[PDB]
């Protein structure tokens, strides 16, 4: 296709532009000789910044959220927090009945 | 070839004048390693029993020789002798929840 | 300072689907003399199929691609000094500014070569007022 | 010889030498 | 495969594995002599033999073991008396590669 | 350690060995198109060789890049690091 | 003659890449934490 | 290379079980106690199998690397005088 | 005591003479030492003077809390540098520690809630003023209103103890047992905020990246350990009530120790990777805490000791490469082995301290705790091993991408390393070596 | 110069937002594409290459940043954790399906254990008897 | 060194030298222990039949 | 003195005690002081039975005395424990028969350990052992040994 | 690159492995310009044959180690036997 | 330091060595030999049986 080569051409001049922006910027004798350190002005890199610290301007309490939110936290919380119950549940049954002996039981510390 | 005295390389206490860095940097070398690192650790090496952890074994090992040689147990399993121990009636407790 | 353009003619399309086919052939035959006699084979298959034209040509590329990619070998033959090789850029390399940062006692050990990097500041910072002042 | 181009060591060594 | 092979095909047959004698060690009506033990438990036990190495001759262990330490680090001097301990492990291995046997004709007479 | 005049004689030297080339015509100078018979699978196996020669990998727009031998001497005085 | 290994590609595969376990620990069981943990970010720590 | 390929030889016999080296007198006193005593079919099978597997791909180490044509560049650096490094062989090759 | 109280009262005037920033913090150190003198201490409350005594636990946390200080007018010294109000920080730095060694050396709960909630006003100072971040307001937010929050009840729960019982002392309160769940929710969930949770964390990660460098020193050192003691003050007479509820607890910390631990792999800061580091460390201490055993309670305070050097020197570490290479951002922070290898070494001493580390207190405070949560149930050794495997899986992925690989491209000059950077970075790792020899100290508290 | 100023903004409901949030992040208005509407969805950043990792980007192409493969100015993918040449990424696309490559190991893996626990009470032995030990109360004989 | 479409340069005395010592000390080992301890490669101890024995001994 | 590595053995361990030998009987017996330190010896308080509820006087005294007798039935357990690491390794091929009645005995001592400070929790007063004492003798008292109950 | 050789010196017809892939290209009736460029590769003075390689590392030592052994032979007859 | 001022029964911190009986072949002295120590008390005493107390 045709317009795909004029939308090749004008992104590889827009970076070419950038490019020599870099350039410019990167060697910056004066830049250097000030002796305070940073980096070149990159804007990508203050926008993943943004992107990764600002995330509830673009949140809404929606289904595919909820599912989300379900099945990653809450989920594994409920069961593993019901198989810690039964199980202690099952063993505190058997330590309070006397079904077990004195010198038979787990974790004496000692 | 030779450098210049007033051309000095700062460390990291002060950035104005050369003497408030090495007096800064000998005392606070000197109120952190050899205070607190050498010779505080010199008193927590002789530090006495603050915890009563070598008179426990020095007891232990007392108190294994004249319990064998009584006899009756190694260690006690009981805190107060049971006969000493008044326990309730089974009509004195009723409906009481007993813990084992 | 020729940055290179993204859009491949089918000429060059196929001239590296004809580089990548015998690399594999290659790692395939280890021989010198085999892979000779297979690279002149694999040569003389896409010189008998030359002569097509342009929409029967893309798309028996993109059968030739999609056998290429059948035949790949698990473990492809590389140069170790290149990109993608065995032991690629395995010392790095810091910027001479931190040289800018020795001490002076430290940067006494070689005043001939501190004198001739401040000479070379100044002209650097002429060429840089040169190009992109 | 070619110049390898490291950082200073300096004050790693005054601090070794200071502790 | 083999004698494992056979235990599935004929395992009333031949034996399993590691068996102990099951019939009587008197049947075969020889009247066989009695293995003496020539080192006794306390000699035994003071030479720091391992259990898995108290055969019936362990005296030829213990001999072989005093002649290593009489030559240490170079134990090899008295190499051929390492081999007089290996044959008596090679007797014992004979005793029982014929122990396993006769059962098996133990085990073919009944059958 | 390398030289130009080194790095010219393997260049020259492997596009002599190439019997499609005749050494007659061969030139530093010499285009791989114009001036010489050449297919555009053959610059491919020029190229092959001269990676299996001087032991990296050039890339394709670097491949279609290269158009005389004394590109190629330039090219790998560039990447080898010599100039003297 | 005859290549014994691009014949029976797949079972070469297989043999020559270590029993495919390069895969399975790298590039491998490795998406399905490392996408799970930006799924706390994005819905539990900064959504709910 | 003709030191540091008698190392590699010595050190590839070792491996496969050159009899009366290191390797025989490991590998020997381990596959020969297996003999006697219960091994599985599976087991046995995976032993010596492997063993054989051993050899083949350690002298298909030697086949590529010596005693075979080269398919390395035109420009090589093969040298044998770097004298601690083969010092340190000899040291290694007499304790192996 | 009330040698060290007067020592820093006393101390007070140095701040408002000029030029006295760095006598300050060798005063501070001579009193640490003076404090490493005094260690007479047993399990029960010793050096009583009116209302203030020291029993192990107390004695720890102080010499902490004094250790944790004077590194911390030792790491700022961009404070020092610039006109920035040097007077102030000092005057807020001395407040702070005078009012850290009120609240753990309180023998009674109220005066340990009155202390402990006159902390907060000094970190919110540092964080408002001395922070270099646009969202300081809502670090300081967050932080003071969620302890704010859940802190206003646990008054009402300490006056019901204090009516139901008659006394505010430590020991008359172990004495007595209570049966009411909102009195245990009132007098824990204070401290559950106070060290990180899974679902009530969010103050940390927004309060340790948008503050300095001392307001992380102070967060991550000492005051995720001031929840860590009120439950071990609290916990002793509501041990029927937690034995109820404390499954919940332990199963959110220990999956929110997962989960965290997987977040820290899916996050582009420094400051804030540590910020997720110190919820999963405090989500197994808090997890050994309730099941009440003698090594979980003896664990979690030797985590909780050798947490508080380990995380704040961590702290340090970012703070060196945030005054460097202008940002906090993981990928402008790549390949620092080549910039500064000498500072390589006491990044990966401290991240290795920030896991389990072969001679390090961590280690000896992540075996003691294991040890009772393995023990609390069968079903927690699934948990726990992944938690103590994403752990270093993320632990090794701060000092891997910040201290190896390719350089960043277009970084501009700046300072070698100092030898002040490199005496801080020592303080906080040749403690958590030391500490080993002579544990009995600072683990048997009981 | 901050967070506050630089920020994904809402989301591009008509045409000239996009126009305007494509020439915002250095990107050319076709390439532009953001995310979905959802709830864990970003609003106004771009969605960038999802397809495979940094080292399926070409490593000879002249870079500003030769780390991270990326020019000046140019929009760094949300999920560049995941997608960056460290974890999860192939420099040329697998030969395989992901689920032939375990269904193979986990194939292998059940017939070895169960052509080896199916021979587990198949072990072979030499004609050999068991080992005689000497005890105080049973004897044993020799064949002499 | 370098070399180009050639050999290496000769090698030193000293490296062919201790080749062929390090190849005679190997095959004087194997030779020595094959002429001092044959026994080893085959059995040790000979394995006589099983099925060889008389059954008129026991039976 | 039977073998040439013995002897080696003997001459390395004599170079070595040598020296140490005569720094100590030359230079550090001479020039010491004599002093003497002593065992300390703690008497009986009451226990916590023998008081009222309102004093905290008597808790303390008894909370300090559990707390030292529970150092030292550790102490007992402990030294019980290394009498039999001591016999493992002082009868190395025969550990399985003269070790039982040192392992029985260490197993009894485990045994009255979980009896007496068992299940306690890190807060163990001096009241709590009590408490579960009394609570094990009626059960004891009721529903027999605890092992077979109903 | 030291003293590099013209292409006269590098001939087909001298080595056997290249011309017999020459005349199984001529019989498939093709032809192969790259064959001089590895002319060098098999050289039968600089770097020998397959038979003589074999020989050389297998054998390295097999002489000297049988003269060590018959030397090791006869001093142990004149002091063991 | 580990011959004469190793682990006592008075300390717990010290170096606290354990050692086990050494092989006795013919040639020594005493070949029939039993285990020397024999009570209870004998087995880790750490210098207890030469306590003054
Ligand atoms: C989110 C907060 C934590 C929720 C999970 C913890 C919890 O409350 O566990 C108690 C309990 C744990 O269950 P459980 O163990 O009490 O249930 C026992 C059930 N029987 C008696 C039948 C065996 O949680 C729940 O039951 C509900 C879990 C959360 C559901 C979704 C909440 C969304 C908000
Ligand atoms: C919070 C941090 C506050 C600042 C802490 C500064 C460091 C203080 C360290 C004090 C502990 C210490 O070092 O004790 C010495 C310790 C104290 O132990 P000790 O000598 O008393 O031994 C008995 C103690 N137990 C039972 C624990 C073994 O000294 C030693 O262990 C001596 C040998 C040291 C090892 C070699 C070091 C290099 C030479
Ligand atoms: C939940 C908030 C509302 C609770 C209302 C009930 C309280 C009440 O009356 O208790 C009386 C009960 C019983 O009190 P009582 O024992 O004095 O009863 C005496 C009897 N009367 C009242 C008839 C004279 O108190 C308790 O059980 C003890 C707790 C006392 C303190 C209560 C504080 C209430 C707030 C609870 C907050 C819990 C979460 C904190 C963290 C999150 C904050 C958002
Ligand atoms: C030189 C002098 C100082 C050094 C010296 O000799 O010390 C002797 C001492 C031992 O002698 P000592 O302890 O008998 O001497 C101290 C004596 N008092 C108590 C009176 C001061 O220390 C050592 O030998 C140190 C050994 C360290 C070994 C490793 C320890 C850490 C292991 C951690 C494992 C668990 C991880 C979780
Ligand atoms: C338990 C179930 C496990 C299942 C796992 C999956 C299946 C495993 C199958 C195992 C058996 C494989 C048999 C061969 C199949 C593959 C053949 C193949 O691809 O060969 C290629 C290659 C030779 O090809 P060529 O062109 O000559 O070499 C140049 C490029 N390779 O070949 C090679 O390079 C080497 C091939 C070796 C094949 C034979 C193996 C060694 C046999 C002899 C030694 C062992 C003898 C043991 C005897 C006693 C046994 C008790
Ligand atoms: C911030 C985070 C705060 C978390 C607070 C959690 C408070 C709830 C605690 C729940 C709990 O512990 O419930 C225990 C209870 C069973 O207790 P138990 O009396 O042992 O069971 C009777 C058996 N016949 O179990 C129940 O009562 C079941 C509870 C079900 C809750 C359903 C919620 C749906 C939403
Ligand atoms: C049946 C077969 C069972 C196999 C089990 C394998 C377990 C995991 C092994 C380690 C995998 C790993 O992380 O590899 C390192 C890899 C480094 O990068 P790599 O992928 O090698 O580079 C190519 C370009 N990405 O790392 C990465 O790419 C990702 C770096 C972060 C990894 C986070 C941890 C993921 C671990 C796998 C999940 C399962 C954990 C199980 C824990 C059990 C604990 C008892
Ligand atoms: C190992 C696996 C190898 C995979 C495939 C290799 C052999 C398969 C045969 C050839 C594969 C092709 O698709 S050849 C390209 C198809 N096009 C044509 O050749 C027809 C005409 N098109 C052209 O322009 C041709 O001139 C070329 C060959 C494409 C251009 O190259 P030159 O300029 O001739």
């Amino acid at each position: 296709s045709n317009e795909e080569q004029e939308f090749i051409k004008r992104k590889h001049e827009a970076t070419l532009k950038l490019r020599q922006e870099f350039l410019k910027q990167s060697s910056n004798p004066y830049r250097h000789a000030t002796g305070e350190g940073g980096t070149v002005f990159d804007a990508g890199l203050a926008r993943f910044q943004a992107m990764r610290v600002s995330n509830y301007e673009h949140f809404k309490p929606t289904g595919k959220s909820f599912r989300t939110g379900l099945f990653a936290v809450v989920l594994p919380i409920a069961l593993y927090a019901w198989a810690l119950k039964a199980e202690r549940d099952g063993r505190e049954e058997k330590y309070r009945t006397g079904q077990v002996a004195y010198k038979d039981r787990q974790f004496k510390f000692i | 070839a030779n450098p210049s005295p007033k051309n000095w390389q700062s460390y990291g206490f002060d950035y104005k004048d050369q003497v408030e860095d090495r007096k800064a940097t000998k005392s606070t070398f000197f109120v952190t390693v050899t205070l607190c690192l050498v010779w505080g650790s010199f008193y927590w090496a002789y530090l006495p029993d603050t915890q009563f952890r070598n008179w426990a074994q020095r007891e232990g090992f007392l108190e294994l020789r004249r319990r064998e040689l009584a006899g009756v147990d190694l260690v006690s399993p009981n805190y107060v002798d049971p006969a000493s121990i008044t326990l309730p009636s089974d009509e004195d407790l009723g409906d009481t929840e007993i813990i084992i | 300072a020729q940055v290179p353009l993204a859009i491949v003619s089918h000429k060059r399309q196929v001239c590296s689907l004809y580089k990548r086919a015998l690399r594999n052939l290659e790692s395939w035959y280890d021989r010198r003399n085999v892979y000779r006699y297979r690279a002149v084979q694999l040569r003389a298959r896409f010189d008998e199929n030359r002569s097509k034209d342009l929409g029967e040509g893309i798309r028996l590329l993109a059968c030739g691609q999609r056998e290429l990619f059948e035949t790949r070998h698990f473990q492809p033959r590389n140069f170790a000094n290149s990109a993608g090789g065995c032991a690629f850029e395995r010392e790095v390399i810091p910027p001479d500014w931190v040289l800018d940062y020795w001490h002076p006692l430290e940067k006494a050990q070689y005043p001939e070569y501190f004198a001739k990097r401040e000479q070379r500041k100044k002209e650097f910072v002429t060429w840089w007022e040169k190009q992109y002042g | 010889h070619q110049m390898i181009i490291k950082p200073s060591r300096f004050q790693w060594d005054k601090f070794k030498d200071l502790l | 495969m083999g004698n494992a092979l056979t235990h599935y095909m004929k395992p009333d047959v031949m034996p399993g594995p590691d068996v102990v004698p099951t019939f009587d060690p008197l049947l075969g009506f020889k009247s066989r002599k009695e293995r003496v033990m020539i080192a006794t438990q306390e000699e035994m036990e003071s030479a720091k033999l391992p259990l898995e190495f108290r055969d019936y001759c362990a005296h030829l262990a213990i001999a072989y073991q005093a002649c290593r330490s009489d030559t240490f680090p170079f134990v090899y001097k008295c190499a051929h008396q390492k081999h007089e301990y290996l044959t008596c492990e090679y007797e014992d291995y004979v005793l029982r590669m014929k122990e396993f046997e006769r059962e098996r004709r133990l085990l073919e007479r009944q059958k | 350690p390398l030289s130009l005049k080194l790095i010219n004689e393997r260049v020259l030297l492997v596009l002599k060995l190439y019997d499609k080339i005749d050494p007659s015509k061969l030139n530093v100078e010499s285009h791989f198109i114009n001036d010489l018979g050449l297919d555009s699978l053959d610059h491919v196996e020029v190229i092959m060789a001269m990676e299996d020669e001087f032991g990296f990998e050039i890339p394709d727009s670097d491949a279609e890049k290269l158009l005389k031998p004394a590109d190629i001497i330039k090219y790998v005085a560039d990447k080898e690091d010599v100039y003297e | 003659f005859l290549n014994k290994s691009l014949f029976m590609y797949n079972l070469s595969t297989f043999l020559g890449s270590m029993w495919f376990m390069p895969y399975i620990s790298t590039y491998g069981m490795i998406f399905y934490p490392l996408n799970y943990g930006q799924l706390v970010v994005k819905s539990f720590d900064q959504g709910w | 290379m003709p030191l540091t390929s008698a190392c590699f030889n010595v050190s590839n016999l070792a491996l496969c079980g050159m009899p009366f080296l290191a390797g025989f007198y490991s590998k020997d006193m381990i596959l020969e106690i297996v003999s006697i005593s219960n091994v599985n079919m599976f087991s046995f099978f995976l032993y010596y199998f492997s063993t054989g597997l051993t050899v083949s791909y350690s002298f298909r180490l030697v086949y590529y690397s010596m005693t075979g044509d080269l398919n390395c560049g035109s420009l090589n650096m093969l040298n044998d005088e770097s004298w601690i490094m083969l010092r340190g062989m000899m040291g290694l090759l007499i304790m192996s | 005591m009330l040698k060290i109280i007067f020592f820093l009262l006393f101390l007070i005037p140095f701040c408002f003479i000029n030029n006295m920033y760095w006598m300050v913090q060798i005063m501070m150190f001579f009193i640490s030492f003076i404090f490493l003198l005094m260690n007479n201490f047993m399990n029960y409350w010793s050096e009583i003077s009116y209302f203030l005594g020291c029993d192990m636990l107390s004695y720890g946390l102080i010499l902490l809390s004094l250790w944790i200080c004077s590194l911390m007018l030792l790491a700022s010294e961009m404070i020092n540098k610039h006109n920035n109000y040097k007077n102030l920080f000092l005057l807020n730095i001395i407040i702070l520690l005078l009012l850290l060694i009120l609240t753990f050396s309180s023998m009674s709960l109220f005066m340990f809630y009155l202390f402990f909630e006159s902390s907060l006003i000094p970190t919110l100072f540092l964080i408002l003023g001395w922070g270099y971040q646009p969202e300081r307001l809502q670090a300081g937010l967050y932080l003071l209103f969620y302890t704010l929050l859940v802190s206003l009840p646990m008054l009402i729960g300490i006056f019901y103890v204090m009516n139901k019982i008659g006394s505010m002392n430590f020991y008359l309160m172990n004495n007595f047992m209570f049966n009411y769940d909102l009195l245990y929710f009132c007098l824990l969930c204070a401290f559950l905020v106070k060290m990180p949770m899974f679902l009530v964390h969010l103050w940390l990660p927004k309060a340790h990246v948008e503050a300095p460098v001392s307001g992380s020193m102070i967060l991550a050192g000492i005051m995720l350990k001031l929840g860590g003691y009120g439950m071990l003050r609290v916990i002793s007479f509501l041990q029927l009530m937690n034995l109820k509820y404390s499954f919940v607890w332990i199963s959110i910390s220990l999956v929110g120790g997962v989960l965290v631990s997987l977040v820290c792999l899916r996050q582009t800061d420094l400051k804030a990777l540590i910020a997720y580091s110190s919820v999963a460390h405090m989500g197994i201490v808090l997890s050994g805490l309730l099941t009440m055993t003698y090594w979980g309670l003896c664990g979690s305070y030797t985590l909780m000791i050798a947490h508080g050097l380990c995380s704040s020197g961590l702290f340090c570490l970012a703070n060196v490469s945030y005054e460097r290479l202008g940002s906090r951002s993981m990928l402008i922070n790549k390949g620092l082995l080549n910039f500064m290898p000498s500072m390589t070494l006491w990044w990966f001493l401290l991240s290795s301290a920030n896991m389990a580390a072969p001679p390090t207190l961590n280690l000896l405070g992540e075996i003691s705790l294991l040890n009772s949560i393995v023990s609390w149930s069968w079903i927690s050794m699934i948990l726990l091993s992944f938690l103590s495997f994403f752990s270093a899986a993320y632990t090794l992925y701060l000092y891997s991408f910040s201290q190896h690989g390719k350089l960043f491209s277009g970084v501009y000059s700046f300072s070698s390393g100092k030898i002040r950077e490199y005496l801080l970075m020592l303080l906080h790792w040749l403690p958590l070596n030391l500490l080993i020899l002579k544990s009995e100290s600072f683990m048997l508290w009981l | 110069g901050w967070n506050k100023d630089y920020k994904p903004g809402p989301y591009p409901q008509t045409e000239k937002e996009r126009l305007a949030a494509a020439k915002k992040y250095y990107l050319l208005p076709e390439e532009y594409k953001p995310y979905a509407d959802d709830g864990l969805g970003y609003g106004d950043y771009p969605k960038l290459g999802y397809g495979l990792g940094v080292e399926a980007k070409d490593s000879y192409y002249p870079w500003d940043y030769p780390e991270h493969k990326r020019n000046q100015h140019e929009p760094i993918s949300a999920d560049h954790d995941l997608y960056s040449e460290d974890r999860w990424s192939q420099a040329e696309p697998p030969r395989y399906s992901n689920a032939y490559y375990f269904a193979c190991f986990l194939g292998v893996m059940s017939g070895c254990l169960a052509l080896y626990y199916w021979l587990d009470d198949k072990k072979m032995y030499r004609p050999v008897a068991a080992k005689q030990y000497p005890s105080p109360g049973v004897k044993h004989y020799t064949f002499e | 060194v370098v070399s180009y479409r050639n050999g290496p340069p000769p090698h030193s005395k000293a490296t062919k030298i201790g080749a062929l010592t390090v190849g005679g000390a190997m095959w004087w080992w194997v030779i020595w222990h094959l002429w001092h301890e044959p026994d080893h490669i085959t059995g040790e101890f000979d394995y006589p039949n099983s099925r060889k024995w008389s059954n008129t001994e026991l039976g | 003195p039977r073998s040439p590595m013995a002897s080696f053995a003997e001459s390395v361990l004599n170079v070595i005690d040598g020296p140490i030998t005569w720094f100590r009987e030359s230079i550090v017996e001479p020039n010491q002081q004599k002093q003497n330190w002593y065992h300390q010896r703690f008497r009986r308080v009451p226990t916590i039975d023998q008081c009222y509820t309102d004093d905290a006087v008597c808790r303390f005294e008894a909370d300090q005395q559990f707390r030292r007798d529970r150092m030292v039935d550790n102490e007992i357990v402990n030294i019980l424990r290394q009498r039999f690491e001591d016999c493992t390794l002082y009868e190395a091929p025969d550990h399985m028969v003269k070790c039982r009645p040192l392992m029985d005995q260490y197993e009894k001592a485990t045994e009255n350990w979980f009896i007496k400070y068992g299940d306690l929790g890190g807060y163990a007063n001096a009241k709590t052992a009590y408490m579960k004492q009394k609570h094990r003798l009626i059960w004891e008292r009721r529903h027999g040994p605890v092992g077979s109950g109903m | 690159p030291y003293t590099v050789p013209h292409a006269s010196t590098y001939k087909v017809e001298s080595v056997p492995q290249l011309v017999e892939v020459k005349e199984a290209l001529g019989r498939q009736g093709l032809k192969d310009p790259w064959l001089r460029n590895e002319v060098w590769r098999y050289e039968p003075k600089a770097f020998g044959t397959h038979r003589s390689r074999l020989n050389t590392f297998l054998f390295r030592g097999l002489g000297v180690g049988f003269c060590a052994f018959l030397a090791t032979v006869a001093v142990e007859y004149a002091l063991g036997i | 330091y580990f011959k004469y001022n190793q682990n006592d029964w008075t300390r717990k911190g010290g170096w606290r060595v354990i050692h086990s009986r050494k092989q006795c072949v013919p040639g020594d002295e005493g070949y029939p030999k039993v285990s020397d120590r024999s009570a209870p008390s004998d087995y880790a005493a750490r210098g207890f049986n030469e306590s003054p107390l």
